[PDB]
């Protein structure tokens, strides 16, 4: 290819106030520390730089915050976490060669004992089956680590292609994670199933828990 | 300091073009002095945006001689304009497909070898941002939310727990608001952020969690709120027999 790509790692990196994080950056082609800038990204908020140009600091980033690295190895480092550090982390090339791309991004989370999710299941609603839908939903509660898998079986047939997951920013009492899995069928396919099914997998859960119901009993 | 103003309708429909622009405050594009820092030359106005559940995607930039670049997996369905006269610069991506909705923001890039004086911190990367244009595909007209409730059954409970909920469907355009008892109910709610479907109609749903006896004490009302339409709904979700 023309462009260089960054890779960054880990995907996630769980830690407490307090401690220091590092996070890493490899890029597949050597570039110049006077090209390789980082920045934080915190949900709501645009994009702010951090660190660019040799290393240094962008205006009004704190002392905490520094980098290293040559050829095609960058690492960030964040001596001491505030809470307001918390954030997902983006390197980038800028300067040498277009595209400009980003890494992937590292999310930096809060660290708590593993929390199995509680697993709820709902059928579609009497009023939402008189339109010509079915929206059936799987709820797994307050969960840590945020890595989870839901299926979805149809009278023992697992479905593909018809469900949407949608999961919640880590909570600020209890540092977990919420996801709903939401199944969408034809009413005149809803219809036609007896037993519907949610089977989730997570590290919290010796073998997977499976809430399912009966269509009409 | 300098502060970068986002506008342009972030609602287009699937094949059609975006347009955004930003305006530039604090400094000028036609200045051509060069009388201390950096020269204005060294700007690079750029564009990146983030999909949903993706990272910072660079689109490109232009200077104010005029010149672009681009990135790859755009570049025909990519142009970017500068009017110097007005202080702005524009965006235009054509053909736009679901995998276009994002936030989209302007930005301030900086590629300097020389300078007067000190070389202000931010050199060699973007280090002012607009706020941000949320953009989303879509062929929808304005439309209310239709609330439905996700009950608690006896099955469900028995762990001494009752989840309950409200699923917000086929909506346009975002956003809605959810309380529960008139705001009174906050403890182990979860309201999800929205999808929009491929029908182009965004869903959510917002669960809370309460102990199972609560059912037979204490009713449960989600209150729903989608200022677009003038659309306010309140829901009783009650035990599912």
């Amino acid at each position: 290819v023309h462009e260089i790509v960054l890779t960054q790692s880990p995907g996630t990196l769980s830690l407490s106030p307090g401690e220091r994080a590092t996070l890493s950056c490899r890029a597949s082609q050597s570039v110049s520390s006077s090209y390789l800038a980082w920045y934080q990204h915190k949900p709501g908020q645009a994009p702010r730089l951090l660190i660019s140009d040799v290393y240094r600091r962008a205006t009004g980033v704190p002392d905490r915050f520094s980098a290293s690295g040559s050829g095609t190895d960058f690492t960030l480092t964040i001596s001491r976490l505030e809470p307001e550090d918390f954030a997902v982390y983006y390197c980038q090339q800028y300067g040498i060669s277009s595209p400009f791309n980003f890494g992937q991004g590292t999310k930096v989370d809060i660290k708590r004992t593993v929390a199995a999710p509680s697993v709820f299941i709902f059928p579609p609603s009497d009023e939402q089956l008189k339109s010509g839908t079915a929206s059936v939903v799987c709820l797994l509660n307050n969960f840590y680590p945020r890595e989870a898998k839901v299926q979805w079986k149809v009278d023992n047939a697992l479905q593909s292609g018809n469900s949407q997951e949608s999961v919640t920013e880590q909570d600020s009492k209890d540092s977990t994670y919420s996801l709903s899995s939401t199944l969408t069928l034809s009413k005149a396919d809803y219809e036609k199933h007896k037993v519907y099914a949610c089977e989730v997998t997570h590290q919290g859960l010796s073998s997977p828990v499976t809430k399912s119901f009966n269509r009409g009993e | 300091q300098v502060q970068l103003k986002q506008w342009g309708a972030g609602l287009v429909k699937p094949s059609e073009t975006l347009s955004l622009t930003c305006t530039v405050h604090g400094d000028t594009l036609s200045d051509y002095s060069w009388n201390w820092g950096v020269s204005r030359s060294d700007y690079y106005w750029s564009w990146i945006r983030q999909p949903p559940g993706k990272g910072l995607e660079w689109i490109g930039e232009i200077n104010r001689s005029g010149s672009t670049q681009y990135h790859p997996s755009l570049k025909s369905r990519v142009k970017i304009v500068i009017e110097v006269s007005k202080n702005q610069f524009s965006l235009e991506l054509s053909s736009v497909t679901a995998a276009d909705t994002a936030v989209y923001y302007c930005a301030r890039g900086r590629r300097s070898r020389q300078w007067i004086g000190d070389l202000p911190p931010g050199n060699h990367g973007l280090d002012v941002w607009g706020q941000g244009i949320p953009v989303s595909v879509s062929s929808a007209s304005t439309k209310g939310p239709s609330v439905f409730p996700l009950a608690p059954s006896s099955k469900s409970t028995s762990g001494g727990t009752a989840a309950l909920g409200c699923l917000v469907k086929d909506y346009f355009p975002e956003p809605v608001t959810v309380s529960w008892n008139s705001g009174a109910l906050t403890s182990g709610v979860h309201t999800f952020p929205a999808v929009l479907q491929s029908s182009g109609l965004y869903s959510l749903s917002s669960v809370v969690t309460v102990p199972s006896s609560s059912l037979g004490t204490q009713t449960y009302i989600c209150n729903v709120n989608h200022k677009p339409s003038n659309t306010k709904v309140d829901k009783r979700v009650e035990p599912k027999s």
